[PDB]
């Protein structure tokens, strides 16, 4: 039950998630990142139980990069989002289900528009400026579309995020114990980890 | 017994290829003469057809001419039934896509995937693959149309303006000193009608034996529109492109 | 239903000597209160000075240990009679027991 | 441990077709002798039944079976080669639209699924090809009726009015003499009299001639009063009297 | 379903269906690499000689498998997209396992591997189609070239090339080109390999390509207008009698 | 060549294949066997030729007895012989599994028939080269049926395989006359150590031996017995006495 | 032609007895196993002046106190590796030692070869038995250093020197005389490459030829391309002093 | 054309059998000599095994199952190292789970019908080795002798191999003399060493390339070679 | 390459040479018998020889019941006579608690006819060219007589034989349906009809038999039996007192 957060601004996509190595009596590591470096235009996020989110490794990135080494060419975030759900979805149904809350980010460069979903174990596809998971949601969600504007910019929305990160280090009984900080324009995937010292 | 008239044509054959890719190009020969043309506001695709009789019904009227995607057109040149098979095969593997990325699917997938199929019965199983020659033409937001030709062997070759079955390099010989860079629908039309004249041994064209199914940009609105000519249709082109017989 | 248990009992004392080796059991064999047999040895041998005696449920020993002074041989088969390692002469047994790890 | 041999039939011929195809054929031209026609009134579909002994019984022969209440079909070849058909297409037109929504597939696309099959014999090792040639005939929804004429490799024919089997050359001429828009449906009933029965010779009766029609619905044939959403089974067959009161009117 | 072997042991030692693999290539067009420093290129030609297509269209011989590896074929476009496809699943693999990329020696066993199991295993007969397999190690530079055979086997070599009369043609490199002492600039590789593309396509830009492997993932694909440079170069001290 | 030295999967103008002909050759090369079948049970015979001084005696009995109640032996080739014994013998048991009865004659014989013909009807199976004779005592009487080579078995009052038929019909016919029913089939016992004794005069090289293993309708009653001690050499010496020399 | 079952006027299969072409056909490999050590080594010969011998490899390694090489085609070679290898693990993983060098031969023997026309459990698709001639030489545990082989009817027999290739008709003939029970390591280098360089067809060079040697203390271990060098100095120097 | 009756497996001989049998009888005088016999309790098997090579030795055909039963086999050996070993395991089978000493009867009715099965069912080919089986139990000494045709018999002794049959007719005066004696293993093995003798008209006896099996009641079954046949060379 | 002795395929005369074969090779048995059906029966008769006095007459026959209300007529070879019966029993069972109804004619005669045409489809498997002939009496609808062809064809016969002679009857027996205008026979008591029958068999061969040199069968309504020795001696004599 980590806590995983996002937002897509005019221009761009910003998704910070929890960096901790936790079951249940103790800590291990103060940084864990639970993602994969997809195409520079493209991100995604993890959520979910620790133990199969680690197993992920490559599988679906394993079929994006075989078109991309064929075509030499990026999908669009929107058809990937049909997919990675597609495959969980029939695990529902499949001797063993599978419980992951994925954040499916990136930058389409055809229409030159942001992309950020938010997909459950449940296999529910939605396009929102924001994306949560689990208690994640629940002291943010007032706060995010109430403050937020089409017109933000990324300066605004990094502050943004830090004001629903102090009712997460009093609200929230779990420490996140650090977040990582990445945003994906029509450059490319842009990785900051200053968020404490920023 | 079994292992006595068992020849193996599957495997190496001491012709340097093999023995089910020269000969399958005689039944090409044999079958209808399709040519795709790709032009600029389309892609144009005319096939002809077998022992055109009084009775003979055309209703449906696609033969060697099928229509895949929407979007995306194909043809055969070969035995009609042996292409049947790869038709809506080809469908199912593309209605997948669209289970897939949930949306239009680029022609050069299925290009190299039905490929193997056919080159699958040669390589295991010790069957025998299928002598029809397939053409694909279809439309991308990259490279936009895309016209492309197959062949028994398994290899594919893409072209602007190809030419099977007979008169194979006599009707490309035509087409290629007249091609342009820039043609419009009724410019890829004419010169297809005169190079189908000398393909056959009937007297001029007729539009019984024409089988003429092509793609545009658009009806009413600005993109994605494809229909299938009807033969009645087809007897008003000739009115349109000045050519009567 | 199936109950894997119902040990007849006993107690078996590996005793591992300087220059020897002395394994030890009881002949007894009992089911809850009253007894089965008095004298039943359970103390077997494989060969090559391997004595194997286990303590549980028969069957399962039984069918093991005598398969294993087979599995002894298996060894000797190919390897024209050669001396088997002592310190891994063991170690085989625990993969024949991952085949009923299930 | 059965079916050891996958190799597949007859490979390409110096002549470019296959040898088997052309061999298959031969069954037709040396079997009974079929036709069909499209009036738009109906859909006449008439054949021959060749009986080697005179203690041969017409009634267990059937040539003109029904796969389907508004398709019947009528073959040009070796008898037995359609038996196993009926206890194959039936089923896979079973495992067809018919169970996937409401009804079986028209005759344009369902025979297309069914000539799919003969030609996998055509193919698939150990298997071999049929030498028989069939003639489907059918109602579509938007369509109206249909014809279309089965070659061993499957391809589909649709013509208006045509005719195979023994002089079949002598008898496709005949029908294209007398054609216009629409016939009437007793009209094509005596032009197939005049062709089939006038183009071969030995057997007048009308036990071994099998005619059958096609869109004509009788209320007895529903075997329910309830509610007619649907008109019925529009095949029907003409008994062993209604044919020969058929032959006196020519 | 097929349960004999469609190999056929020859009584000479030489299997009928390797002697018959490599004619495939012997029919196919050449396929034209040598090694360097930092680097390494890979040229090639085409049959067809009207060319109504496009480079971006209609790919050919153009296959990667790695970000630094590129695969360039001789053969047909059926069998040899096999092996490709199999590859890339075989450099995922090793990312799916090793969780690095795979050296240009492991990946060309798995290549004959699956040839392999066509020599030995019936019920499946081999392919025509050699590969010369080229890429880079990780943080090494240094580039590799192995000739792969129909029957399995590889070696390692500097200036290799596989099609229609490629013997002779390689015969040039085995003089005027030396492995002891290999180019510095990656533009004194294309000067040597345009000369030996000349020997068997001769006239016309259209059927010459040049795809040029780099590292840090970069893959140039020369023009017709950079091929030309160097063809007036040819005839200057050429003609001239000294 | 002619096709049927190679396929069994062909028709024969006269109703069997030169291959299965073939197997009638082997049937004749083999040793001397013969049957008997009269009103108090069903005798059998067995001989082995002794081709030098290492062979023992009274050790091969190619009679194999399906249980106690069914008697069954081959001749000619060893294997195709006892393949068909582990096939009766394991339905045997089988049979006793279902039915909770033992089998009759007949019943067994149906096994056979059906389980040689499926060698004949496919090309990649190959048939036995060897008749197959048994017999025993069920519920109801005597009943003695032989397999033939080609899969062909009904009712015989006797059998015959080695040394060619006809002679042994001779003393065959003769016990009709004097026993309609067969009467005693104790002295046939004696009478068959004489009907083998008939086939020694042509095909004497070495010395002989003889094993008899019978079964009764009378005695036994389903049981089995064997020939040993006084029993073994007294019929031995009525096939000697009538002959001395 | 036709299948396998087809048999020798003498009882042997066609596959076997013509697969002596395809081991003469392949690379000169004369193993010698001494008192001290056990000597390998191949002959690569050129295909062309322009040939890299570094990335070739015709000596494997199946485990450090053993060692085998190959004369042949390469697809019966590298089979074995993921079977002999497997099982020199498989009894690491069961037994725990170094398997003896005349039980794994057996062992591989029966892994070794399998084929025929057809089988359900087992895979008979293998068409020729063997075209490889493989090396099979280690260090027992009790015995000691055995020199064994391949051979292509997947038989296997104790060699106390082993001489395969084309020229392995003359090697060997001479092979009787030259083996001794007193020949030590140091005397079987400079006694193969005299050997080799007779059948050899062009001159003796580091990237011609590659040896190696069994150790039973450090293993297994390839002699470099400077350190063969150093024999191929040693062998024109003793040659010189021979007279 | 000799493959019409021979190549193809399903196929049938003029004279009724098949002409694989015919090669496959002829491979058992290309291998190794080999010579057996048995005398009451106890039973021996000298096997002579020749090579290729003087600095060759020769592999074992005999295969060890237990203390009271041994096998030697002639001819070649492609499938025995499979084949036998799946009889060995069959010699443990027998004594895991039915206990019983596997008569030679039994184990010889199972690979009759197995050699056949190949010729019976399309796409294997035939054994072809020629198998002499010994065993012990409460009735004595068996000896089985296994032709590649499918042969199940009992013999007190045989031999089979090249130009060995001089010495198979020649033990068959005094067979009866030996069966006699018992109590002396030695003079049961010098006895074959007779045979070895006889049954080479080439060169002399060997030493290594000699292997030697006895099986008895209180004797396991054991292979003599090096120093244990000094006594009887 | 072209020849059906072995693979089949389609010959340039339009019909197989299997074919052929199967219809060359009938009578090579050397046997006749008859088939025709009274009104509410139905009466078959099958010629038998027995040259021997080994052979026990109650075995051998060529009718067989295959259900209760199901009579056989086989005429071929012994072994592969016994192949088309022994799977008839075993489908007859299957369709009585398949779709809860006794085997009828138009059933086990299409099941076996496609079984048999399958045969032409596998290359490999031997088809069967012995005539098959199923009779019975059905209580709803009557007698009906399917003789199935080895080519799978069938259709209703009103009445069939076996041999060369079939021909010679079917001219007596066409002369008397001709003026009757009835496929079957309408007169009762068939202990008479049987007689009727044998006077067509006795004009095709001209010669009398024993009781147990004639097979002879009544199929009866809702029973099938077999005449034993007794009930065919007294119709042999009985005949003789009429004519």
């Amino acid at each position: 039950m980590d806590i995983i957060l996002g937002i897509r601004v005019q221009d761009s996509v910003i998704l910070a998630s929890s960096k901790a190595v936790t079951r249940g009596i103790s800590v291990l590591k103060d940084s864990d990142d639970k993602t994969r470096q997809l195409s520079p235009h493209t991100l995604m996020s993890f959520a979910g139980e620790a133990g199969d989110t680690v197993q992920f490794a490559e599988y679906i990135q394993a079929n994006i990069q075989l078109y991309s080494i064929r075509e030499d060419y990026e999908l669009s975030p929107q058809a990937v989002s049909s997919f990675v759900r597609q495959e969980l979805a029939k695990s529902i149904r499949s001797r063993r289900p599978y419980q992951v809350n994925v954040l499916i980010g990136g930058y389409d460069k055809k229409k030159n528009k942001p992309e950020l979903y938010q997909i459950d174990y449940l296999g529910t596809k939605v396009e929102l400026p924001y994306g949560a998971h689990g208690y994640s949601g629940f002291y943010t969600f007032s706060l995010l579309d109430h403050h937020y504007r089409p017109d933000m910019t990324t300066e605004e929305g990094l502050d943004l995020l830090k004001l629903c990160v102090q009712e997460l280090e009093k609200r929230m009984p779990m420490d996140f114990k650090g977040v990582i900080v990445k945003i994906v324009d029509k450059d490319g995937i842009r990785q900051v980890d200053d968020f404490q010292a920023q | 017994g079994s292992r006595r008239y068992d020849s193996r044509t599957t495997i190496f054959s001491p012709e340097g290829r093999l023995y089910q890719v020269e000969y399958a190009l005689e039944s090409i020969s044999h079958a209808g003469t399709a040519i795709g043309i790709m032009a600029s506001d389309g892609i144009v695709l005319a096939a002809e057809r077998k022992v055109t009789s009084t009775l003979l019904e055309q209703d449906t009227s696609t033969e060697k001419l099928y229509k895949l995607n929407d979007k995306i057109a194909v043809a055969v040149a070969g035995l009609t039934a042996d292409a049947e098979i790869l038709i809506n095969t080809a469908r199912i593997h593309a209605q997948n896509y669209l289970k897939t990325y949930n949306e239009d699917i680029p022609v050069e997938i299925l290009v190299r995937r039905l490929s193997d199929i056919k080159q699958g019965y040669t390589q295991h199983g010790g069957l025998r693959p299928f002598g029809v020659s397939f053409i694909y033409a279809g439309y991308d937001d990259r490279y936009g149309y895309q016209l492309y030709t197959s062949n028994p062997s398994g290899n594919y070759t893409g072209w602007k303006a190809i030419s099977v079955g007979a008169n194979t390099s006599a009707a490309q010989t035509l087409l290629q000193m007249d091609y342009k860079d820039d043609m419009k629908v009724d410019d890829a039309i004419e010169l297809a009608l005169k190079t189908l004249s000398k393909t056959t041994d009937s007297s001029a064209l007729t539009y019984d034996r024409l089988e003429f199914a092509t793609i545009r940009k658009g009806a009413n609105d600005g993109e994605v529109y494809q229909k299938i000519f009807k033969p009645q249709e087809i007897k008003d082109i000739l009115v349109k492109t000045g050519i009567t017989k | 239903q199936f109950n894997p248990y119902g040990d007849n009992g006993g107690t078996i004392l590996g005793i591992a000597g300087e220059d020897f080796a002395v394994l030890a059991g009881d002949t007894r064999n009992i089911t809850d209160y009253s007894i089965n047999s008095r004298y039943e040895p359970k103390v077997f041998d494989c060969g090559d000075n391997i004595v194997m005696s286990a303590n549980g449920f028969a069957a399962d020993g039984d069918a093991l240990v005598k398969r294993f002074k087979n599995s002894v041989k298996w060894y000797h088969f190919d390897h024209n009679d050669k001396k088997l390692s002592i310190n891994s002469a063991a170690r085989n047994i625990q993969h024949l027991l991952y085949g009923k790890r299930f | 441990m059965t079916d050891r041999y996958s190799f597949s039939l007859t490979t390409f011929s110096p002549s470019g077709k296959l040898g088997q195809i052309d061999y298959a054929l031969t069954a037709v031209k040396q079997g009974v002798t079929s036709l069909g026609i499209k009036a738009t009134n109906g859909v006449v579909i008439a054949t021959e039944k060749k009986s080697s002994s005179p203690l041969a019984m017409s009634e267990t022969l059937s040539k003109v079976s029904l796969l389907t209440p508004d398709i019947g079909a009528v073959y040009s070849g070796m008898g037995p080669d359609y038996r196993v058909l009926v206890d194959k297409s039936r089923k896979v037109a079973h495992t067809s639209y018919k169970r996937i929504y409401g009804e079986y597939p028209p005759t344009k696309l369902l025979v297309s699924e069914v000539a799919k099959i003969m030609q996998e014999a055509t193919q698939s090792g150990g298997v071999r090809p049929f030498g028989v040639s069939l003639l489907i005939a059918g109602h579509d929804e938007f369509n109206g009726f249909s014809l279309y004429q089965v070659d061993p490799s499957g391809s589909y024919f649709p013509w208006k009015a045509t005719a195979i089997g023994k002089g079949s050359v002598a008898a496709k001429t005949f029908l294209e003499k007398r054609w216009n828009d629409e016939l009437e449906l007793e009209d094509a009933i005596h032009i197939a009299l005049l062709t089939l029965k006038e183009s071969v010779e030995g057997e007048f009766n009308g036990d071994t001639i099998e005619l059958a029609i096609i869109g004509d619905e009788n209320p007895d044939l529903l075997g329910y009063t309830g509610i007619p959403t649907d008109k019925g089974p529009r095949f029907r067959k003409l008994t062993s009297q209604e044919i020969n009161d058929r032959l006196e009117a020519l | 379903g097929y349960d004999r072997a469609l190999s056929i042991f020859s009584p000479d030692g030489h299997i009928f269906q390797v002697e018959y693999a490599l004619e495939a290539v012997k029919r196919g067009t050449c396929a034209v690499g040598v090694k360097g420093k930092n680097c390494v290129v890979l040229g090639c030609e085409r049959r067809s000689t009207l060319k109504l297509q496009d480079t971006r269209i209609t790919p050919s011989k153009v296959s990667k498998i790695d970000s630094h590896v590129v695969l360039s074929f001789s053969g047909l476009n059926a069998d040899s997209r096999i092996l490709i496809e199999k590859a890339r699943v075989e450099a995922q693999s090793h990312r799916l396992t090793l969780e690095d990329p795979v050296t240009v020696e492991y990946l060309t066993r798995y290549v004959a591997g699956v040839q392999q199991r066509y020599t030995q295993s019936g019920g499946v007969r081999p392919f025509g189609v050699s590969t010369l397999i080229a890429g880079f190690d990780p943080r090494d530079d240094e580039p590799k070239l192995y000739q792969t055979e129909p029957s399995g086997i590889y070696s390692s070599w500097s200036a290799q090339t596989i099609g229609r009369n490629s013997k002779t043609v390689r015969e040039f490199l085995e003089k005027n080109y030396d492995r002891k002492e290999p180019p510095a600039t990656v533009e004194e590789c294309v000067k040597l390999t345009v000369r030996s593309l000349l020997e068997v396509v001769q006239t016309g830009a259209k059927n010459i390509e040049i795809t040029v492997v780099k590292p840090d993932s970069d893959i140039v694909a020369l023009s017709s207008e950079e091929i030309n440079q160097y063809v007036t170069q040819i005839e200057q001290e050429k003609q001239e009698q000294q | 060549g002619t096709g049927y030295d190679l396929s069994n999967s062909v028709f024969s103008p006269d109703g069997r294949n030169f291959q299965v002909e073939y197997a009638v050759k082997a049937v004749e090369n083999g040793t001397t066997s013969i049957g008997i079948k009269c009103n108090d049970g069903v005798v059998f015979a067995v001989e082995k030729l002794i081709t030098s001084k290492l062979l023992v005696p009274q050790k091969n009995v190619k009679i194999q007895v399906v249980d106690r109640h069914i008697g069954c032996v081959y001749s000619g080739l060893i294997p195709d012989g006892r393949h068909l014994v582990n096939r009766g013998r394991e339905e045997a048991a089988s049979f006793k599994k279902l039915y909770k009865t033992p089998i009759p004659i007949p019943a067994f014989a149906d096994r056979l028939g059906q389980y040689v013909q499926a060698h004949t009807l496919y090309n990649s199976v190959r048939p036995f080269g060897v008749s197959t004779i048994f017999g025993g005592v069920d519920k109801n009487g005597a009943h003695l049926y032989m397999l033939e080579p080609s899969g062909s078995y009904w009712g015989y009052k006797g059998a015959a395989t080695g040394k060619g038929r006809q002679s042994a019909k001779a003393e065959l016919e003769k016990l009709v006359d004097h026993h309609p029913e067969g009467l005693s089939a104790r002295e046939a016992v004696k009478q068959a150590a004489k009907i083998i004794y008939l086939a020694h005069e042509d095909n004497k090289e070495k010395d002989f031996e003889l094993e008899i293993s019978w079964c009764s309708l009378s005695e036994t009653n389903g049981l089995h017995k064997f020939v040993k001690g006084d029993l073994l050499q007294e019929a031995i010496d009525f096939a000697q006495k009538e002959i001395n020399g | 032609d036709r299948g396998v079952s087809t048999f020798s006027p003498e009882g042997r299969l066609f596959q076997v007895e013509y697969s002596l072409e395809a081991i003469k056909l392949g690379s000169t490999a004369i193993g010698i196993a001494t008192k001290e050590g056990v000597v390998l080594g191949v002959e690569k010969r050129a295909t062309s002046p322009l040939l890299e011998s570094d990335s070739i490899e015709k000596i494997v390694e199946i485990d450090r106190h053993i060692g085998c090489a190959m004369s042949g085609l390469t697809a019966d070679a590298r089979s074995m590796i993921e079977h002999a290898r497997t099982a020199a693990v498989t009894h690491n993983l069961y037994y725990d030692e170094d398997i003896n060098v005349e039980s794994l031969t057996q062992s591989v023997c029966d892994l070794a070869l399998r084929f025929g026309e057809g089988a359900s459990g087992e895979e008979r698709l293998m068409s020729r038995p063997f075209g490889v001639a493989l090396l099979i030489a280690g260090h027992d545990a009790d015995d000691g250093y055995q020199l064994f082989h391949a051979e292509p009817s997947g038989t296997f027999y104790r060699y106390n020197a082993k001489a395969i290739g084309s020229g392995s008709e003359g090697a060997q003939a001479e092979l009787l005389n030259e083996w001794h029970s007193s020949l030590t390591l140091k005397e079987a280098e400079l006694l193969v490459l005299k050997i080799l360089k007779q059948v050899m067809e062009e001159k003796l060079d580091e990237n011609n030829a590659q040896l190696s040697c069994i150790t039973k203390q450090d293993g297994f271990k390839i002699y470099d391309n400077e350190k063969t060098a150093e024999l191929i100095k040693e062998l024109k120097e003793k040659e010189a002093a021979e007279s | 054309f000799r493959n019409n009756y021979d190549g193809d497996t399903v196929t049938f001989s003029p004279t009724g059998r098949l002409f694989q049998v015919e090669y496959a009888l002829e491979a058992i005088k290309q291998g190794s000599v080999t010579v057996g016999l048995r005398s009451n309790t106890h039973a021996v098997l000298v096997a002579l095994k020749r090579n290729a090579d003087e600095l060759s030795s020769y592999q074992k055909k005999i295969i060890k199952c237990d203390e009271h039963m041994g096998l030697s086999l002639a001819g070649l050996a492609p499938d025995a190292r499979v084949l036998s070993n799946y009889l060995r395991q069959q010699c443990n089978y027998s004594s895991l789970v039915f206990n019983r000493k596997l008569a030679v009867e039994r184990a010889g009715h199972l690979l009759c019908d197995k050699a056949q099965k190949n010729t019976q069912s399309y796409g294997g080919r035939p054994y072809g080795v020629g198998l002499l089986i010994i065993g012990y139990d409460k009735s004595g000494a068996h000896l089985l002798e296994f032709q590649p045709s499918g042969n199940v018999t009992e013999l007190y002794g045989t031999a089979i191999g090249a130009r060995s049959q001089g010495a198979k007719t020649y033990l068959e005066r005094t067979l009866d003399t030996f069966i006699k004696i018992d109590g002396n293993p030695d003079e049961l093995i010098k006895a074959g060493v007779e045979a070895i003798s006889q049954s080479l008209r080439d060169e002399s006896l060997t030493v290594d390339n000699l292997s030697i099996a006895i099986v008895g009641k209180d004797t396991p079954f054991t292979i003599y070679d090096g120093e244990a046949v000094a006594k009887y060379i | 390459a072209g020849y059906d002795r072995h693979i089949t395929i389609f010959s340039p005369e339009g019909r197989l040479y299997q074919v052929e074969y199967a219809f060359k090779a009938t009578n090579q048995t050397n046997i006749n018998s008859l088939a025709v059906r009274g009104k509410d029966c139905t009466v078959v008769i099958s010629q038998k020889k027995v040259p021997d006095k080994l052979l026990d007459p109650t075995t051998v026959s060529y009718i067989f019941c295959i259900s209760r209300t199901i009579g056989m007529v086989v005429n071929g070879p012994i072994p592969d006579a016994r192949n088309a019966a022994l799977r008839a029993k075993a489908e007859a069972a299957e369709f009585r608690y398949k779709y809860g109804y006794d085997m009828p004619c138009d059933v086990l005669a299409k099941r076996m006819a496609n079984l048999s045409q399958i045969y032409t489809q596998r290359a490999y498997m031997r088809p069967l060219g012995v005539i098959l002939t199923f009779v019975s009496v059905d209580e709803e609808l009557g007698p009906s007589i399917y003789k199935t062809d080895p080519a799978g064809y069938y259709v209703g016969y009103k009445a069939t034989a076996t041999g060369p002679k079939q021909q010679e009857i079917t001219t007596n027996l066409e002369n008397h349906f001709k003026k009757s205008k009835i496929d079957h026979i309408n007169e009762e008591s068939w202990e008479k009809v049987v007689e009727f029958a044998i006077t067509h068999m006795i004009d095709a061969l001209g010669t009398e038999f024993s009781k147990n040199d004639l097979e002879v069968g009544v199929a009866t309504k809702d029973k099938f039996f077999t005449l034993s020795a007794e009930n065919i001696e007294e119709r042999l004599v009985a005949i003789a007192e009429q004519d």
